[PDB]
C-alpha cells in the first residue's frame, strides 16, 4: 500500500554499432558471434551489488532510460522483453532471473570470457562461459527489428568487446557457421561503441541535448526494385537489348583496363587479368547469360517508371560514330573494343535523376538475385562463402561504389541516346518516409515548474549544433509533452529550420539558423513581450516588428523550453555562469534583461518528454472517450462502460485504444502440487476468479482483443495484432540436450474476438452482444477464456507471483464499445476478492473507487538526472578489442509503486 | 533570384550592353528632357548592373568569365553578328572602375555641387552600388570553398576597400551639398548606397561620420535657438521668421533622412564591437544623436516638418529599418510614425552604448536626474544636483545583481575603476537621463485624442453641420 524507498545504483548500456536481423529477401547473414572479456569488477562499490550483464537487444523497444524504470530500477539487459542477458548464474528476460547451470558457476568475475551466439533462423541465443557451455537458451523470440550486442553495467566495471579480426581477437573459436560481428559494420559507417537512445551528452562548453535517433529496420536491407514482369517491349527495344548488352560488356572491359587488367585466361582480382577483353563479340556466353537480362531490365524499367521512349533518328540508330581508344594505349590482344562517342551526346539534369533511379534499381536487382543464389553481406569478401562487401541495397551503399554505378549507367544511357532512341523522363512525384512514430520523433526539454517566473525580464540562450528541426522558447507549466511545441496556446517558440514563430499555429518570422548559431530568447513580463535574437540581432517578422509575440497574459507563468527533432543537437544555456553567454552583452544587458539562472547555486533541473507509453487514468474531461461506472443490479453485475463521445462527427478520433484496470491480481507464490447457487464450501475454498467484457452490438469483435497485461506492457501499436505480442522461451536442459524446463514469457495474454465470431461475414454487423469471459486460477497459474459460455481453446500458463491487469484493446466502430463486467460465474469468485484482502472471502461482486479504467498514453514527463555516469570507451588495440570502463558510483533514491512494480 | 548567369548569355548580353552604353552616353547630353529622365535611367541601369553577369567595367579579365559571349562562342561566330572582336570595344565610352572611382573621389575632394556632376549622382553611382557587391561576392575577399577558390581565377578584383572608398566619397558629396535648398537626389542616393555600407571599415566613423553629424547637430542647435528667440518675441512678426525656421527644418530633415539610413546599417554592423571594446568615438556619436533627438522632442516645428518631408517624399523608413531581412530576401500613421522615425530609431540603436558608458551603480543617480528633467531643470542644474547628491551612488553590497553587473564592468577591457571621476559620472548620467526621459515622453506621449477625429458628434448632427 505505502510507497517504498531504497537506494539504487544507476545502470548504463553500451553497444557496438552492429545491427543484425532477419527478413524475407534480406541480404544479411543470420548467425553471429561475439565475445566479452572482463578485466576488473568491484562486487560492492556501494551497498547494492555491482551490475554486469552481456547479451543481445532489439532496436525497437530497448530504451533503458537512466534512473527510474521497471521494478526497482537498474534497467539493463533482460529487464524488458526486448533484451536477453547473462550474468554468470542467470539468464535475464522480462526482468526475471532464471538460474542456469554452467561448470564453475559464479557471478561474472575478472578473467572471464562470455561468448554470445545468435542464430536468427531458429531463432535462438546461446552462451558459453570460459569455453564451457551454458545450459540454457533463449528461443522463439520476436524478430520485429534489428539485434545488436549490448552490455549493461553499473559503476565498478572494465570490460572488452571482442568482435573478431581486428576489432578484437577471439579467445575461443567461433562455432561453425557463426560469423564474427565485425563483418556486419556497414560500408558507410565505422565501428564504434555508443550509448543507446541518449537524450544527453557532454560537449566542449556544456551538456548537449540530443534528439531521437534515426534507426534502421530489418526491412531496409531487403532490396525492393520496381516490378517489370508484366510488361511488353517494342521490337526496337528487343533488338537493341543485345547490342546494349555487348556494349556494356565492352565498357566494363574498358574501365577494367583503366584500372589495369590485361588479357587473362582466368578471372580473379589478384590475378590482374580480364579474359572477356579480346573482342566485344568474343566475350564468353555465361557473362552474356548474366547480363542480357540486365540489359533488358534497363529498358523494362525505363518503361515501368513511365519514361516515354521512341525513335528519334533511325539514321543514327543504324550508323553511329565510334570512339576508338588511343593506339598509344596498348593491349595484349592488339585489338581494343571501340565504344560510341560520348561527345555528340548531351544529357539534361532530369537524365541524371533517371540515372540515379535506374542505378538504385540495377543494384537492387543484382543484390536480390545474389540473395536468391544464397549470397549475403559481409564487410570482408569471401566468394566461396558467398559473402560480398557490396550486397546491400543501394541506399546503404558506399558513395564510391554508388558513383561507379552512376557513371556506368549514365554512359549506357548516353549510348542509347547515341543510338537515338529518344527518352522523355516523367514528372517527379513526392513521397513520405514515415521512418519513426510521431510520438517518438520529437523530444521536448523544459525547466522544472519550480522555476516558473511570473514577473521580470529574463534571458537565455540556445546554440544549434545542427541546422534541422528544433524549436526554442517559452512554455506554460501545464505544457503537454504530446503536442508539438507552439501548435497549442501553451508555448511561444521560434523554429529556425524554416524561420517561423509558433503560437496556436505558425507564422513566418526571422531567418533560419546555420550550424553554431545562438538564439537568444528574452521575455519581458512588464511590457508583456517575447523577443528572439540570432547572434545578437533581433529577429523581425515580415514587418517592422521587433517582437515575436505581444500582449502575453502572465497567467501561471513561463518556463524555458526547447524541442529537438530526430538527429538534432542543441545546447541550452540558462545563464548560471554569465561569462558563458556569448551575445547577452550585445543584446539583453543594457536592455536590463537578466539571465534565467543568474544567482542559482545549482543547475536548473530539467524534465524531458519520455516516449515510453504508460497507463494513465482516463481523464474525466476527455473529449472523445467516456467511462461510466454502472452500479450492479440483481440481474446485472457492477460494470465500467466505455463510450465514444465524438462518434459520427467530423473531428472524431478513431484509433487503437489500449485499456487496463488500475489494480492487478497476483498469483500465489507456491502453486499447488498436482438453480445457479454457489456451494459454500467450494466457493470459499476455490482459487478461481472471473471477469468478463461485453462488446456491444455495432462494435466489431475483430477490432477487439480481451485478456490480461503484465505491468511491463508498453507497446502502443496502431497496427495491433496478436502477432505483435512480445514472446520468449527460456529452455534449460542437462549438459547434453535433456530439456528439464521450457518456459514461455509474454507481457500480453489475450484472445481475439474474430476467433469467437461465428462465420457470418454476410451481414457482418450483429445485433447481438459478445460477452468474452476470462478465468484465472491463482494457484495453478492457469488462464482460460469463454466466448458466450462456450469454452475457448486458448489457454495460458504463467509462473507464480505474477501480476496481471484486466486489459482490453479495441478499435472503436460504434459509440458504445465495451463494458468491463466485474461479476462471477457459479462457484467462481469475482476480481474484487482477489484484488482486495478484506474481500478474499466475499463472493459479492463490487467495484471500489480505486478500481478504474486506465488508458495507454505514449509520452510522459520525466525528470532528467542532475549527474550522469561517466563511461570511457576506447579501442585498446587490435587484439585487445574495444574497452568500456565505469569507475565512479552514482546512486538514486527510488520511489516504488508496488501494484505497478515500477520506480 | 540570381537568374542572370543563366538568362543573359548570348544575345541578351548584346541587348543589355547596348542599353547600358546608350544610357551612359546620356551623360554628355544636357537638356531639360534628360533631367527628368535620369532618375529612372539610373534605376534601370542599377538593376541591369546587379543582374548582368559580365564585368563590363573590368573587361581585361573577361577571359576568366564563363557567362560571356566571347568565351561561349567561337570567333567564327560573333562575326556573323557584327561584333568588335574585343570585349573592350563593346562600348569603350564607359570607363573602367579605376578611372570612374578616381573621378568620383576627385569631384568629392573638389567639392563639386550636384550641378557639376549630375550625371554621376543620378546614373553612375547607383550602377556602382549594384556592381561592386555582386562582384565582391565573386572576387577575392569572398568566402572561398576549397575547389571553387582554387581552380578558375576571379574575373573581378573588387574588395571591401572599393566599397569603403565609394561610401566615403558619397558622404563627402552629401556634406558638400548639405545646405542646399533643393537636393531631391539624396533620397535615391541613400537607398542605392545602403547595400555597400556592410563592408564599411571602422575608420569610416572617425573619418566621415562624426564631422557630418557634428555639423548637422550644430545647425539644428542654431535653428532651435532662432525658434526660441522668435518665441521670446511674440508679434505679428512672429509669423514671419517662423516660415524661415520651418524651411531650415525641412532642409535639415532632408539631410538627416539622407545620412541616417546609412549610419543605422553601420551601427548594426559595429554595435557588437563598440559594446565589447568601448569606443569613445561611438560614445561621442551617441551624444550627437541624443542632442539631435532632444531638439526633436522639444521642437514642435522640427517634428512636423520631419513628418511633412516624409509624407511628401514617400519615404518608407520601414524599408530602411527592415532592409537586412528584405535584402536577404529569404493611413498617415502607417506612412509616418514616431517609432518609424529615423531620429528615434538611430538613438534607440545607439542607446546601449550610452548605457554601457554608465556603470550599474549610477542607476539611482540616473533616476534622480530623470525626475529633475521632468521638473524641467537645466543640464547644469542636474549636473550640480548630482554633484551634491553624488554620495548617494548605488552600492553593490546591498544587492547581488549589482555584484555580477559590476564584475562585467570590470571585464570590459577599456574600463578602469581609477578612471571614474565625479565630473565624468555627472556628465554621463546627465546625457543618458535626458535621452531616456525624452524617449519615455516619445514612447507614451498620450498625444492621442488631442484633436479628436472620431467625429461621433458630427455623425450624430451630420444633417446639422451641413
Amino acid at each position: 500500500l505505502l510507497l517504498q524507498t531504497n537506494l539504487i545504483n544507476y545502470v548504463t548500456s553500451i553497444r557496438p554499432n552492429i545491427f543484425v536481423g532477419r527478413a524475407e529477401g534480406s541480404t544479411q547473414y543470420g548467425k553471429w558471434y561475439f565475445e566479452v572479456m572482463v578485466d576488473e569488477v568491484v562486487p560492492f562499490l556501494t551497498a547494492q551489488a555491482t551490475h554486469l550483464r552481456v547479451g543481445w537487444a532489439l532496436t525497437e523497444g530497448y530504451s533503458p532510460y537512466p534512473g527510474g524504470g521497471e521494478g526497482w530500477g537498474g534497467n539493463g539487459v533482460g529487464d524488458d522483453l526486448y533484451s536477453y542477458g547473462f550474468d554468470g548464474l542467470h539468464l535475464w528476460t522480462g526482468h526475471v532471473a532464471r538460474p542456469v547451470t554452467s561448470p564453475g558457476q559464479h557471478l561474472l568475475a575478472p578473467e572471464d570470457v562470455v561468448s554470445c551466439c545468435l542464430d536468427l533462423s531458429v531463432p535462438s541465443i546461446s552462451f558459453r562461459i570460459n569455453g564451457c557451455p551454458v545450459q540454457g537458451v533463449f528461443e522463439a523470440f520476436n524478430l520485429d527489428g534489428l539485434f545488436f550486442p549490448v552490455v549493461s553495467f553499473s559503476a565498478g566495471v572494465k570490460v572488452r568487446f571482442l568482435l573478431g579480426g581486428r576489432h578484437g581477437e577471439f579467445k575461443f573459436l567461433p562455432p561453425p557457421g557463426y560469423a564474427p560481428c565485425h563483418e556486419a559494420v556497414l560500408p558507410r559507417e565505422r565501428l564504434r561503441l555508443e550509448p543507446i537512445k541518449e537524450y544527453r551528452r557532454e560537449g566542449p562548453r556544456g551538456p548537449h541535448l540530443v534528439g531521437p535517433s534515426r534507426c534502421l529496420s530489418h526491412t531496409d536491407f531487403v532490396p525492393c526494385p520496381v516490378d517489370t514482369v508484366q510488361i511488353v517491349l517494342p521490337p526496337h527495344l528487343e533488338r537493341i537489348r543485345e547490342k546494349l548488352a555487348e556494349n556494356i560488356h565492352e565498357l566494363w572491359a574498358l574501365t577494367r583496363i583503366e584500372q589495369g587488367w590485361t588479357y587473362g585466361p582466368v578471372r580473379d582480382d589478384n590475378k590482374r587479368l580480364h579474359p572477356c577483353l579480346v573482342n566485344f563479340h568474343s566475350l564468353p556466353e555465361p557473362e552474356r547469360n548474366y547480363n542480357l537480362q540486365m540489359s533488358g531490365e534497363t529498358l523494362k524499367t525505363l518503361l515501368a517508371l513511365g519514361c516515354h521512349v521512341g525513335m528519334a533518328d533511325e539514321k543514327a540508330e543504324d550508323n553511329l560514330k565510334k570512339t576508338k581508344l588511343p593506339k598509344t594505349y596498348m593491349m595484349s590482344n592488339g585489338y581494343k573494343p571501340a565504344p560510341l562517342d560520348l561527345s555528340h551526346v548531351r544529357l539534361t539534369p532530369a537524365q541524371t535523376t533517371l540515372v540515379d533511379r535506374l542505378a538504385e534499381n540495377g543494384h537492387n536487382v543484382w543484390a536480390r538475385d545474389r540473395v536468391a543464389q544464397g549470397w549475403s553481406y559481409s564487410a570482408v569478401q569471401d566468394i566461396p562463402a558467398r559473402r560480398n562487401p557490396r550486397l546491400v541495397p543501394y541506399r546503404l551503399l558506399d558513395e564510391a561504389t554508388k558513383r561507379s554505378n552512376r557513371d556506368s549507367l549514365c554512359q549506357a544511357v548516353r549510348t542509347l541516346l547515341g543510338y537515338g532512341y529518344n527518352i522523355e523522363p516523367p514528372d517527379q512525384e513526392p513521397s513520405q518516409v514515415e521512418n519513426q512514430s510521431r510520438w517518438d520523433r520529437v523530444r521536448i526539454f523544459r525547466a522544472e515548474k519550480s522555476y516558473t517566473v511570473q514577473s521580470g525580464r529574463w534571458y537565455f540562450e540556445f546554440e544549434a549544433v545542427t541546422t534541422g528541426e528544433m524549436r526554442v522558447g517559452w512554455a506554460r507549466p501545464e505544457l503537454r509533452p504530446d503536442v508539438e511545441l507552439g501548435a497549442d496556446e501553451l508555448a511561444y517558440v521560434f523554429n529556425g529550420h524554416r524561420g517561423q514563430r509558433w503560437h496556436l499555429g505558425s507564422e513566418p518570422f526571422g531567418r533560419p539558423w546555420q550550424s553554431g548559431d545562438v538564439v537568444g530568447c528574452m521575455i519581458d513580463l512588464t511590457e508583456n513581450t517575447i523577443i528572439f535574437t540570432l547572434n545578437g540581432e533581433v529577429l523581425m517578422s515580415d514587418s517592422g516588428s521587433e517582437t515575436a509575440f505581444r500582449e502575453i497574459e502572465i497567467g501561471d507563468g513561463f518556463l524555458p523550453v526547447c524541442s529537438l527533432g530526430p538527429g538534432q543537437v542543441g545546447h541550452l544555456n540558462l545563464g548560471q555562469d554569465v561569462s558563458s553567454l556569448r551575445f547577452f552583452a550585445i543584446c539583453g544587458l543594457q536592455e536590463g534583461f537578466e539571465p534565467f539562472a543568474i544567482n542559482m547555486q545549482r543547475p536548473v533541473t530539467t524534465w524531458f518528454s519520455k516516449s515510453l507509453p504508460q497507463f494513465e487514468p482516463v481523464p474525466p474531461e476527455h473529449p472523445h472517450y467516456e467511462v461510466a461506472r454502472m452500479d450492479g443490479t440483481v440481474d446485472t453485475p457492477p460494470c465500467l462502460r466505455l463510450a465514444h463521445r465524438t462518434w459520427g462527427s467530423q473531428n472524431s478520433l478513431v484509433e487503437m485504444l489500449f485499456l487496463r484496470l488500475s489494480l492487478p491480481v497476483q498469483f500465489h507464490q507456491h502453486f499447488r502440487c498436482t438453480d445457479n447457487r454457489d456451494d459454500p464450501e467450494i466457493i470459499l475454498n476455490t482459487t478461481t476468479y472471473y471477469y468478463s467484457v461485453r462488446v456491444f452490438a455495432g462494435q466489431e469483435p475483430s477490432c477487439v482483443w480481451v485478456g490480461w497485461v503484465t505491468p511491463d506492457y508498453h507497446q502502443h501499436d496502431m497496427n495491433f495484432d496478436l502477432s505483435k505480442v512480445r514472446a520468449v522461451t527460456v529452455t534449460m536442459g542437462d549438459e547434453q540436450g535433456n530439456v528439464h524446463s521450457s518456459l514461455k514469457c509474454s507481457n500480453c495474454y489475450m484472445v481475439w474476438g474474430g476467433d469467437f465470431v461465428s462465420p457470418g461475414q454476410q451481414g457482418r454487423i450483429s445485433h447481438t452482444d459478445l460477452v468474452i469471459g476470462c478465468l484465472v486460477d491463482l494457484a495453478t497459474g492457469l488462464m482460460t477464456f469463454t466466448a458466450n459460455g462456450k469454452e475457448s481453446n486458448t489457454f495460458f500458463q504463467v509462473e507464480p507471483n505474477t501480476k496481471l491487469f484486466p486489459a482490453v484493446f479495441v478499435l472503436p466502430t460504434h459509440q458504445n464499445v465495451i463494458q468491463f463486467e466485474l461479476g462471477k460465474q457459479k462457484n467462481i469468485m469475482p476480481l474484487s476478492a482477489a484484488m482486495f484482502l478484506s474481500e478474499r472471502k466475499n463472493p459479492a461482486p463490487q467495484c471500489p473507487p480505486r478500481l478504474e479504467v486506465q488508458m495507454l498514453m505514449p509520452v510522459s514527463w520525466s525528470r532528467m538526472p542532475n549527474h550522469f555516469l561517466q563511461v570511457e570507451t576506447r579501442r585498446a588495440g587490435e587484439r585487445l578489442g574495444w574497452a568500456v570502463q565505469c569507475q565512479d558510483p552514482l546512486t538514486m533514491m527510488a520511489l516504488h509503486i508496488p501494484e505497478e512494480n515500477r520506480c | 533570384h540570381q537568374f542572370g548567369d543563366d538568362v543573359i548569355l548570348d544575345d541578351v548580353q548584346v541587348s543589355c550592353y547596348r542599353t547600358l552604353c546608350s544610357i551612359y552616353s546620356l551623360g554628355t547630353t544636357k537638356n531639360t528632357y534628360v533631367e527628368k529622365l535620369r532618375p529612372a535611367l539610373g534605376e534601370c541601369l542599377a538593376r541591369l548592373a546587379a543582374a548582368m553577369p559580365v564585368a563590363f567595367l573590368e573587361p581585361q579579365l573577361n577571359e576568366y568569365n564563363a557567362c560571356s559571349v566571347y568565351t561561349t562562342k567561337s570567333p567564327r561566330e560573333r562575326a556573323i553578328l557584327g561584333l568588335p572582336n574585343s570585349v573592350e570595344e563593346m562600348c569603350p565610352d564607359i570607363p573602367v572602375l579605376d578611372r570612374l572611382m578616381a573621378d568620383i573621389g576627385g569631384l568629392a575632394e573638389s567639392g563639386a555641387r550636384y550641378t557639376e556632376m549630375p550625371h554621376v549622382i543620378e546614373i553612375t553611382l547607383p550602377m556602382l552600388c549594384s556592381y561592386l557587391p555582386r562582384w565582391w561576392e565573386r572576387g577575392p575577399e569572398a568566402p572561398p570553398p576549397a575547389l571553387p577558390a582554387g581552380a578558375p581565377p576571379p574575373c573581378t578584383a573588387v574588395t571591401s576597400d572599393h566599397l569603403n572608398s565609394l561610401l566615403g566619397n558619397i558622404l563627402r558629396i552629401i556634406v558638400n551639398n548639405l545646405g542646399i535648398d533643393e537636393a531631391t537626389w539624396m533620397k535615391r542616393l541613400a537607398v542605392f548606397a545602403q547595400p555597400i555600407v556592410s563592408r564599411a571599415r571602422p575608420e569610416l566613423l572617425h573619418s566621415h561620420f562624426i564631422p557630418t553629424i557634428g555639423r548637422l547637430r550644430k545647425r539644428a542647435g542654431k535653428v532651435v535657438a532662432e525658434e526660441e528667440q522668435l518665441r521670446l518675441e511674440a508679434k505679428a512678426e512672429a509669423e514671419e521668421g517662423e516660415l524661415l525656421v520651418r524651411d531650415e527644418f525641412s532642409v535639415l530633415c532632408r539631410d538627416l533622412y539622407a545620412l541616417y539610413p546609412l549610419l543605422i546599417r553601420y551601427v548594426d554592423n559595429n554595435r557588437a564591437h563598440w559594446l565589447t571594446e568601448p569606443n569613445a568615438n561611438a560614445e561621442e556619436l551617441f551624444r550627437m544623436v541624443g542632442e539631435i533627438f532632444i531638439y526633436w522632442s522639444k521642437s514642435h516645428n522640427f517634428k512636423r516638418e520631419e513628418q511633412n518631408f516624409v509624407v511628401q517624399n514617400e519615404i518608407n523608413n520601414m524599408s530602411f529599418l527592415t532592409a537586412d531581412s528584405k535584402s536577404k530576401m529569404a493611413r498617415r500613421g502607417d506612412r509616418y510614425s514616431v517609432q518609424t522615425s529615423l531620429i528615434v530609431a538611430t538613438l534607440k540603436k545607439m542607446l546601449p552604448i550610452g548605457l554601457n558608458m554608465c556603470a550599474p551603480t549610477d542607476q539611482d543617480l540616473i533616476m534622480l536626474a530623470k525626475t529633475r528633467y521632468a521638473l524641467k531643470d537645466t543640464d547644469e542644474e542636474v549636473r550640480e544636483f548630482l554633484q551634491n547628491n553624488l554620495h548617494l551612488q548605488g552600492k553593490v553590497e546591498g544587492s547581488p545583481s549589482l555584484r555580477w553587473q559590476m564584475a562585467l564592468y570590470r571585464g570590459l577591457p577599456g574600463r578602469e575603476e581609477d578612471a571614474d571621476d565625479p565630473e565624468k559620472i555627472v556628465r554621463r548620467v546627465q546625457e543618458v537621463s535626458a535621452v531616456l526621459y525624452h524617449l519615455e515622453q516619445t514612447e507614451h506621449p498620450y498625444k492621442s485624442k488631442k484633436a479628436v477625429w472620431h467625429k461621433l458628434l458630427s455623425k450624430q448632427r451630420r444633417r446639422a453641420v451641413v
